[PDB]
């Protein structure tokens, strides 16, 4: 539960937050369901923090009549749209539910239906990324992001990658399948090592900037 | 406090039943159960950037910019809290915020014994009031009286005016109402018209509900609300940014609907 | 704080560890004691 | 490049702390008694 | 003119305010003359505010003389850009000139060779866009903008539309020799209905995000 | 509070890294997460029952039986503390109770270089010393106070003596 | 910069001795007392080492 | 900042005190290492300054394989070496002089000769007041071709202005620093707010060359 | 003041230099305190 190491500096940041100030676009949205997403909806996801949500339709109608009344802009969004329609992050924000029985359990998953901050844009976001392929990678500064869209075919996702999950990619070797998210950039430099279907080495933690 | 993420409410219910009394005799003891119902708080926020040319022409047609704006703003918010407060908000994808109409301890809306109001005559009118009263003193075991009890008759804007409807002797609903239920205070709401559909024709909407019950009638030390509309805050200056030439302000408020802490004195009517 | 509680947590750690640390820690202690009397006077 | 985290990533503020309770509680009632109101009391024992 | 019907609540804005804030660029122009353009003028507008101005050189140096004064970096604009200036907007900063026979009659023109300020980028601007095709379109957040050019060929622009009139073409429906505005998106929903050429449909007032 | 059934201890690991400054340079941000641990709460309870004659035949004799049996009441409820805190309170069957052997959140039970100590020779009994002293030391990457100062050592009671 | 006090291992103990209570007989008198303790916290794990068979 | 202070946490207060954590953490690193000298910013550290004698190696080579006679000879050869580039200008039992080690070597202190006799009780038996300090920066400074090479540094701390007349102060070592924790400012926005802090280093210097010995690789 | 910093300080140095040298250096800052108390009396 505790330190149980000492290493001889402080991470940078945590898997959706912001370390960079400047220019930013966020805007809020309703996590929705994938089992609401009418079709197929092959990608799942359990709307952990740092993933790539997408829009899917709007519910700033509120009533069962003719007559209703739009109260607010709102967007309802699912984790793996393809019309991207943000980051999630600021864990900050939301109130931990604990899991399964036990309130104070470590939780980065969003309830279903709950309110999220979806960057659209920012200077510096820690994001966990992902492994396109099974073989060992590495980002520099010139480096792409592609984020795991819904429908992605079950041959593209081999290694079984989560539904909004940020991949990162080099120019032209976007993994099959895979969207792109516009103006996105590798910031910090890693190197995520060999994986497998099975196995899925979770991607370091990176710095990254969009739009 | 606009802050807090959840509102929670506790409903305890006591348990006892006398012996015939006797020394020597086991005494016979009493115990309580509690239970509590949560919901949801949503935050609402809103705001108007103002530039400089743009108040001083404004100014050139007697009209101020800031002031509009930020009247707006307030509107707005406003609108937003009283459509959370009527229909919930995204109480159907898995948020427990409810509102007057969405309640899911509420009692089912039930058909009149009119069909309808707008074909109704006077005494089929009164004959739907007469029955409403009569199923809210039936779910009340007899402790709410009608007669001397404040009680809201909560009704679709669409029709309010059928309480004028009258007898060839002069007799309205109103009279009728207004002196078998002197207590009685009537309220019309727009968001009340077109509460359900049946087939392609809005259904109008009927509420009877008690305002408060005494402490003595149930033992409450709660307050005896029925219906409570639990607001954090209907406004609050999230902040000013003065810029060079421009300044923002945002606002936001609070609310988490509508709580209905007494099933049994509210009866409901969908399609007068 | 109190300034006597801390000193026998500090005389009970002393006489649990070593001779030659025993020695240097009550040294010690009575320095912080001696500093203690001047800063009083 | 990143130092791994310690703790494992979580959403900070348990839910427990953004709670607000409502004050009282809300009695279960029963049906009510009229005995008096119809026939009366008297204090005769 | 006068309230018709009572509605329950406001619209979100009108086409060429902003409704959200947050990163932005905007710069002033002069509107500048369509009867100034070498190659004429094959697509025509009244200089409407929610429209794409394009640059069309440079007035900042002063004087007719052998030394001149550049008093102020200033830049004139044409309605019909071929490349893009900024799309006219907060029509707060302008006055109410003419109409033709009524001066007072709502209008969102600006005369030739007048002020205003484009903007570059917007967090959110309310428009107006076009529908590029005679059918309809249902227009969703993933979905990118493109201004129609003064240049274009009448076989092109079968459907009439105006100068620097913005269209919506979903991602891959591009109408041809429409001119598009770079990571432009399209941030409100919304649905146009099938329009023929003298008719048009003039586009439901919408959200749009600029670079 | 002795009416509590859990406490709850709260880890909160911070995070950021400074940059070189500039006047135009994105201004980095630091930031923090937070755990929890919840352990449940034991509650001994111990009592005495004391008649007149009994107190009128034990103060005879000069004891008063009822503070000998107040005070052996305290004395059985320091010695369930104590088990308490050394061994735990039934963490087998899942009561969340760990004591300072049992606890969940330390480091694997490791075995000695030298194997047992009985068999050992004072080469032995000093490498298992020395080899403990190194692991703590690069397990806490020398924040470990000059001349192990706060630094304890217990031991079992049968092999002290060895030392 | 943590404030929890600094300690690695915590002994967590509510109370070490309350009297609960009295009742008072006709010809003897009972008192009952508890206690409660929550065993020990081991808040800092990487300064600890531990050794079986010693 | 409102969730936060509901658990009894101060936002704002760990945010800056975690900042103020992170330049104790970069200023530590730039008195150790300098930051970017190999690009020549000239901003050197406590192991890499260009007025240090050349890192020398052990007479016993590597402490790991060595016995206890071995580092009693790496001890005594780096303090006699010391002496004679000093000419004698060290006090009585070693006073002022601190032996800085790689914290991985600190344990082989505890060293033993097969018949009990520590290489600290023979420290303390011959250089009873010598400064000893184990530093993890200290360990693995350099590289012989993949094995992380561990840093023992031998040097007296102050010289007495006395006897030279220096109006410096003294110290052989000096970290410059301009200041631990400024605050920039702070930028307030509608909804948030946000600060920013600064320090300023200049690393370490060393102003006494001679009154220093290192040794690499033990 | 400054004599209490100074004093703190030539203290710390003197718990990491072996165990003669430690006792040696306490009782010599020990003597300078006592020295000090017969200096304001």
């Amino acid at each position: 539960m505790f330190q149980k190491q000492v290493y001889r500096q402080y991470t940078p940041g945590f898997p959706g937050d912001l370390i960079e100030d400047g220019p930013k676009r966020a805007r809020p949205g309703r996590i929705m369901s994938l089992s609401a997403v009418n079709p197929a909806a092959t990608a799942t996801g359990p709307n952990r923090i740092s993933r790539a949500f997408g829009y899917a339709g709007d519910v700033s109608a509120l009533g069962e009549g003719q007559p209703k009344t739009i109260a607010a802009r709102a967007s309802e969004v699912v984790i793996g749209g393809a019309n991207f329609f943000g980051v999630l992050g600021h864990p900050k924000h939301y109130a931990l539910f604990g899991s399964a029985g036990d309130s104070l359990a470590p939780s980065y998953d969003l309830p279903d239906g709950a309110e999220g901050e979806f960057f659209d844009m920012a200077t510096g976001l820690v994001v966990e990324i992902f492994n396109g392929a099974a073989t060992a990678l590495d980002l520099d500064y010139g480096d792409l992001v592609a984020y795991v869209p819904n429908n992605l075919p079950t041959a593209d996702n081999a290694l079984g990658l989560p539904a909004g999950a940020l991949v990162g990619f080099k120019a032209g070797s976007m993994p099959t399948g895979l969207v792109q998210i516009p103006n996105a950039r590798i910031v910090n430099a890693i190197s995520l090592p060999a994986q497998s279907a099975g196995n899925l080495v979770a991607g370091v933690t990176i710095v990254q900037l969009t739009q | 406090s606009w802050e807090d993420q959840e509102i929670v409410q506790g409903i305890v219910e006591p348990a006892g039943t006398a012996v015939e009394y006797g020394d020597h005799t086991n005494i016979p003891l009493t115990s309580w159960n509690a239970n509590f119902e949560r919901r949801t708080i949503v935050r609402g926020e809103l705001g108007m950037m103002v530039g400089t040319l743009e108040e001083g022409r404004a100014s050139a047609i007697r009209l101020n910019s800031a002031e509009t704006k930020r009247q707006q703003a307030a509107i707005g918010l406003e609108i937003f809290r009283n459509a959370i407060g009527f229909y919930g908000w995204q109480s159907g994808l898995g948020n427990r915020t409810y509102g007057f109409l969405n309640d899911p301890n509420l009692p089912a809306f039930q058909t009149p014994p009119s069909q309808g109001w707008s074909t109704a005559d006077w005494a089929g009118i009164i004959g739907d009031i007469r029955e409403a009263v009569r199923q809210l003193r039936i779910q009340s075991q007899d402790q709410i009286d009608p007669k001397a009890e404040k009680i809201t008759l909560a009704l679709a804007t669409s029709k309010v005016d059928y309480l004028s409807v009258t007898t060839p002797y002069g007799i309205s609903v109103s009279d009728w109402i207004e002196q078998t239920y002197p207590k009685m205070r009537i309220v019309s709401a727009p968001e009340l018209s077109g509460v359900q559909m049946k087939a392609q024709e809005p259904e109008d909407a009927l509420v009877l509900f008690v305002e408060d019950v005494n402490a003595a009638v149930d033992g409450s030390t709660d307050g005896g609300s029925v219906f409570s509309q639990l607001v954090q805050s209907k406004f609050i200056t999230l902040g000013v940014e003065k810029r060079a030439k421009s300044y923002v302000e945002d606002f936001s408020n609070g609310t988490a609907g509508a709580l209905c802490k007494r099933p049994w004195a509210v009866v409901r009517y969908l399609g007068i | 704080a109190v300034a006597a509680a801390e000193s026998e947590r500090q005389e009970s750690a002393a006489s649990e560890m070593s001779g030659e640390g025993e020695v240097a820690e009550l040294i010690s202690q009575v320095k912080a004691i001696l500093a203690r009397l001047e800063g009083t006077a | 490049n990143f130092t791994a985290p310690v703790t494992t990533p979580s959403i900070p503020t348990p839910i427990q702390f953004l709670q607000t309770w409502l004050p009282g509680f809300v009695k279960v009632m029963t049906a009510a008694r009229k005995i008096d109101e119809i026939i009366g009391i008297d204090t005769v024992g």
